[PDB]
C-alpha cells in the first residue's frame, strides 16, 4: 500500500500521497450555510457547504471559519470538511493509508487531543502522525539548519531550527496572519469609501491581494512618490461590476508586518522579533542563520518583502558579516511538499502511532510521542 | 401635437426623481481623488515604534556606554 | 428532469440524503474494476448488481406537439 | 385623458375595457422618445386607423407609443417611483454584489404589459445606461408570457414535494387561517 | 467675539454658539422641490425647499434626502441648506466665529476635503473643526472613559473611548439607523395593508417612531401576550384622516436592531458587536466598560432599550461582575451639548484651523491635524 498527507495549514487545505510533486487539489476550509427560506420547493436542500462548490454557490450562503488563529473552531464542521475531502476528492477509505497531520506549533494540546481521537475512532486509520511546520519547511529547503517565518491563512511564526534538533524556547508565535491584516483593509478601505463588509466580501480582497499589493521599499520615501505620481495607483474591477483603484492603500497594507500599529498591538515585528528571538539563542550558531534564511507562505508571496527584510537585518546586524535569505518560487505550497518527503522515509514506520496504542492508551500518547 | 411644457415637466421631474444619476454623478466621482498626506496618524504610528523596539531602547545605552568601563 | 439547466450530481446528491440512508437494499456501489464511475448498488432475485450514471435525464423526456401530426393529418400519403 | 385631446370620448367601465382592444393591437414601444418626437413631426406612418368595435373608423397618433412611456415615467399620472427600470437597478443594488453578474445575464420579464413589442429592447437600452457596460447583459422575453404563471403552477402542481407540503383539512380543523403564514411563505 | 458650532449629526440639525444650554432651533435636512406645473401665476417660483418651511409645504414638493448613510450626497445642496441656516435662523455671517462640525467617524476622507474646502472658501470663516461623535458624547456624559452608542438619522456605531485616547481598531460602524428600518417598516405595514410609498409618507411614519414603539422585553414572551392581548395594540390617527390601530408591528420594529435579518445583514447585532468590539480590545479595561456603558440619540429615544441590552450582556458578560448602562435624559441633543463644551475650552485656539494654513497647504492639512 501507499501513504497518504493532509495538510491543514489553514488557508486552502492540501492532501496528497507520498511521492506526487503536489497535491491533487486544494480547498480553503470555507465553511457555510443558508441564509434565506428555501423557496426552490424543486431544490434539495443541503444546510452546510464547503469548498469550490461553496465559493460558486456562495451569495445566499454565509460563511463560517473554521479555523481562527489557527486554532480550529468547531470540530464537527471539521468532520464535515474532513469527510467531504476523503470521499469527494481523494475518493479514499480511512484504512487505506498512514495519515500525517499539520500543526501550528506550541499551541494547546486540545487539537492533539481531539484531533487524533476523531481520526481513529471517526475514520479508522493504520497510522497517524501531526508534525510541525518548520520541519517540513528544512526538509523541503533541504538546508538541516535554519530559521524559518511563514505566515499563512493563519498564525505567523518564527523558529530557528538548527540541524537535526529544537529550540523550543527560542520560538515565536504570532497572531498576525493576512486575514486579520484584510479586515483592517476594510477600515483602510473605508477611505475611500466603497464598502461592504461582510465574510464573502471579505474574501473578495484576497483577490486584490493576490493581484495589487506590493511590498513598500521604504515607507517615507514612498510616500513622496505618492505625493509625486500616480504609476502607484492601478485599475482593478469588481470580480463582477465596477473598476476600482487604488492608491497608496495597496502598499500601506504590508507595512502592518513591520508596524502592527495599523491594528495595534506590541510585538515589535517579524524582523524585530526574529532578531530578538536570535539574541535569545546562542553565539556562535547565529553566523549560520545569518546566511540561511527562510520565508514561506501566504504574507511571502508578495513581491519585495525579502528585500526590505535584508534591508532591516542590515540595520540591525553587525554589517561586518554575511546577510542573505532565501525566497524560494513554491512557498505556499512548501508545506505540503516537505511533508510528502516526511512521508517517504521509512523511519516513520518506526514513528507512527498505531491503531494498538490508541487502544491501549489516550490521546495522551501524543503528547510524550510526537514533538 | 406638440412638445410641451407638460412634457418639460416631466423630463425635468425624472432628472429629480432618478437618485442614481445625480448621487453617483456627485460620490463616484469625489471618491476617486480621495487622499494625500502624510498621515499625523502615522506620525503617531511612527513615534510609537520609536518608543517599541529595544534594539532602539536597550542599544541606545548599552552599546555606547559599555563601550567605557574602566 | 424539468428542474431544467442543472446536473444530474445535483440528484446524486439527492439520492445520497433520501436512499443511501434509508434504503437497506440500495447501496453506494463498493469500488470495483472496469467502469469510470458506478453510482448504484441495490438487490435482485438474480443476486446483486451495480449501476451507473451518464447525464441521460433529458433522454427520457417526452415533447409533444399537437401541430406536428396535426398538420401531416392534411398531407397526401 | 390622453384622448380627449382628439376628443372622441365615453368614460364608462365597458368603454374603459374597449381600449384593452387597442392596447392589444395598436400599442408599440418607442425606441427613443426625443426621436420618436422628431419622427412625430416628420410623419404619419407612425399613425394608423382603426375601427370602432362597431361604428366608427378611429385613427390614432403618438398617443399609442406616449402610453407605455407612463412606465418610464409615471408622471403622467404623476407617483414618484423613478420607473421598471431604475426600480430595478436600485433593488439590485440593494443586492449583494457577487451575484449581480447573474442578473445582468438572467433578466426576465412576463404578461400583460410585456406583451408589447420592444419592450425588452428599450429596457436593455436603459441598463446599458445604468451597468456598466464592461459587463454582459440580455433579457429573457419569451413567447407565452402572459399564459407563464399558470404554466408554471402546472408544473409546481406535478413534484410529489406538495404531498409533504400541501395544508389538509386536518389542519384547518386543529388551527385557523393562523396555519397559513408560517406554512406557506 | 464668540464661537458659534454646527451639528451635521443627520436627522434634523443644530446650530448654537458656545456655552447656550441648547441649540436655537433644529431642522430635518430635507430638501424639497416641486413636482407640477406651477399653476398660479401669482405665485413666486422657488425651485427648491428646505425646512419646516418644506415640512408644511410638503404636499407637491418631492424630497431628496441629501445624507444617506451618514455620507452627505449632494454638495450644492448641503451649500443651500446651509446658507440658509446661517441667513434665516442664525443672522449670522461666515467671519463671525470659529465653526465646529461633527462627523461620522471612519468615513470617506472627501466629506472632510470638500467640506473644509468649501466653507472656507464659500464661507469664509475664521477657524473650523471637526469632530467625531463619541468624543463630545463622552465630555456631556462626563466620563473619561467609555464606550458609546448612538444610532441616529445616520450610520450606528460603536466606539469605546479610553480616557484621552482612541482605539481606532476597536471602532464598530454600521448602517442600520432608523430611516431604513422605518423603510422596512412599510414592508411590514402591508400586513394591515394600508398602504402607501413616497418619501413625505415615509416620514410620516417617524411620528409613529415618536409615539407608537417601545422595546420588547422578551420576544418569545411578546408573542405569547400577543397571542393573549390587544393592550399590546393601540389607536392612532393619521395625521389628518383615519385612525390606525397597531399591533406587534410596533414593537417588532426596534428588534431588527438585535436581528438585522428582517432587512437581512450579517452583523451579529448592537449587542454581540458591541462584545465582540470588547473582546479585541484589552483584558485589563473591561470592568470600567462594564460600568461605563452609554447610549445616545434617534433609536435611544425608545423605552426600555437599555434594559434589553443589560438582558444581554448578563447572558454574554460573565455574570460575576458588576454591569450597568446610562440613559441619559437628553440624548438626542447629547451631541451637540458636547460640541458647546468642546467649543469652551480655549485649547481649541491652539488647535483651530486657521484660513493662513488653508492658504498654505490644501484639504489634505486637515488630515494629520485633526483625527
Ligand atoms: N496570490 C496570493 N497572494 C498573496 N497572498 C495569498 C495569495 N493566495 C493566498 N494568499 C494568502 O495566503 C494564505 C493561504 O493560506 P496558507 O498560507 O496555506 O496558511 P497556513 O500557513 O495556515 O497554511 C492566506 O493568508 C491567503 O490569503
Ligand atoms: N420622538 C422620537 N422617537 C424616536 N426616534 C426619533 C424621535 N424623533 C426623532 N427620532 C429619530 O432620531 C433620529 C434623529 O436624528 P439623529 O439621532 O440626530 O441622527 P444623527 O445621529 O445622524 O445625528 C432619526 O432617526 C429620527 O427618526
Amino acid at each position: 500500500t501507499t501513504a497518504l498527507v493532509c495538510d491543514n495549514g489553514s488557508g486552502l487545505v492540501k492532501a496528497g500521497f507520498a511521492g506526487d510533486d503536489a497535491p491533487r487539489a486544494v480547498f480553503p476550509s470555507i465553511v457555510g450555510r443558508p441564509r434565506h427560506q428555501g423557496v426552490m420547493v424543486g431544490m434539495g436542500q443541503k444546510d452546510s457547504y464547503v469548498g469550490d462548490e461553496a465559493q460558486s454557490k456562495r451569495g445566499i450562503l454565509t460563511l463560517k471559519y473554521p479555523i481562527e488563529h489557527g486554532i480550529i473552531t468547531n470540530w464537527d464542521d471539521m468532520e464535515k470538511i474532513w469527510h467531504h475531502t476523503f470521499y469527494n476528492e481523494l475518493r479514499v477509505a480511512p484504512e487505506e493509508h498512514p495519515t500525517l497531520l499539520t500543526e501550528a506549533p506550541l499551541n494547546p494540546k486540545a487539537n492533539r487531543e481531539k484531533m487524533t481521537q476523531i481520526m481513529f475512532e471517526t475514520f479508522n486509520v493504520p497510522a497517524m502522525y501531526v508534525a510541525i511546520q518548520a520541519v517540513l519547511s528544512l526538509y523541503a529547503s533541504g538546508r538541516t539548519t535554519g530559521i524559518v517565518l511563514d505566515s499563512g491563512d493563519g498564525v505567523t511564526h518564527n523558529v530557528p531550527i538548527y540541524e537535526g534538533y529544537a529550540l523550543p524556547h527560542a520560538i515565536m508565535r504570532l497572531d498576525l496572519a493576512g486575514r486579520d491584516l484584510t479586515d483592517y483593509l476594510m477600515k483602510i478601505l473605508t477611505e475611500r469609501g466603497y464598502s461592504f463588509v461582510t465574510t464573502a466580501e471579505r474574501e473578495i480582497v484576497r483577490d486584490i491581494k493576490e493581484k495589487l499589493c506590493y511590498v513598500a521599499l521604504d515607507f517615507e520615501n514612498e510616500m513622496a512618490t505618492a505625493a509625486s505620481s500616480s504609476s502607484l495607483e492601478k485599475s482593478y474591477e469588481l470580480p463582477d461590476g465596477q473598476v476600482i483603484t487604488i492608491g497608496n492603500e495597496r502598499f500601506r497594507c504590508p507595512e502592518t508586518l513591520f508596524q502592527p500599529s495599523f491594528i495595534g498591538m506590541e510585538s515589535a515585528g517579524i524582523h524585530e522579533t526574529t532578531y530578538n528571538s536570535i539574541m535569545k539563542c546562542d553565539i556562535d550558531i547565529r553566523k549560520d542563520l545569518y546566511a540561511n534564511n527562510v520565508m514561506s507562505g501566504g504574507t511571502t508571496m508578495y513581491p519585495g518583502i525579502a528585500d526590505r527584510m535584508q534591508k532591516e537585518i542590515t540595520a540591525l546586524a553587525p554589517s561586518t558579516m554575511k546577510i542573505k535569505i532565501i525566497a524560494p518560487p513554491e512557498r505556499k505550497y512548501s508545506v505540503w511538499i516537505g511533508g510528502s518527503i516526511l512521508a517517504s522515509l521509512s523511519t516513520f514506520q518506526q514513528m507512527w502511532i498505531t491503531k494498538q496504542e490508541y487502544d491501549e492508551a489516550g490521546p495522551s500518547i501524543v503528547h510524550r510521542k510526537c514533538f | 401635437x406638440x412638445x410641451x411644457x407638460x412634457x418639460x415637466x416631466x423630463x425635468x421631474x425624472x432628472x429629480x426623481x432618478x437618485x442614481x444619476x445625480y448621487x453617483x454623478x456627485x460620490x463616484x466621482x469625489x471618491x476617486x481623488x480621495x487622499x494625500x498626506x502624510x498621515x499625523x496618524x502615522x506620525x503617531x504610528x511612527x513615534x510609537x515604534x520609536x518608543x517599541x523596539x529595544x534594539x532602539x531602547y536597550x542599544x541606545x545605552x548599552x552599546x555606547x556606554x559599555x563601550x567605557x568601563x574602566x | 428532469c424539468m428542474f431544467p439547466k442543472a446536473t444530474d450530481t445535483s440528484f446524486k446528491n439527492k439520492l445520497y440524503e433520501q436512499h443511501l440512508g434509508k434504503s437497506n437494499n440500495f447501496q453506494k456501489p463498493k469500488p470495483a474494476k472496469g467502469k469510470a464511475e458506478a453510482h448504484f448498488s441495490l438487490v435482485h432475485y438474480a443476486g446483486t448488481v451495480d449501476y451507473n450514471i451518464i447525464g441521460w435525464l433529458d433522454k427520457n423526456k417526452d415533447p409533444l406537439n399537437e401541430t406536428v401530426v396535426g398538420l401531416y393529418q392534411k398531407s397526401g400519403l
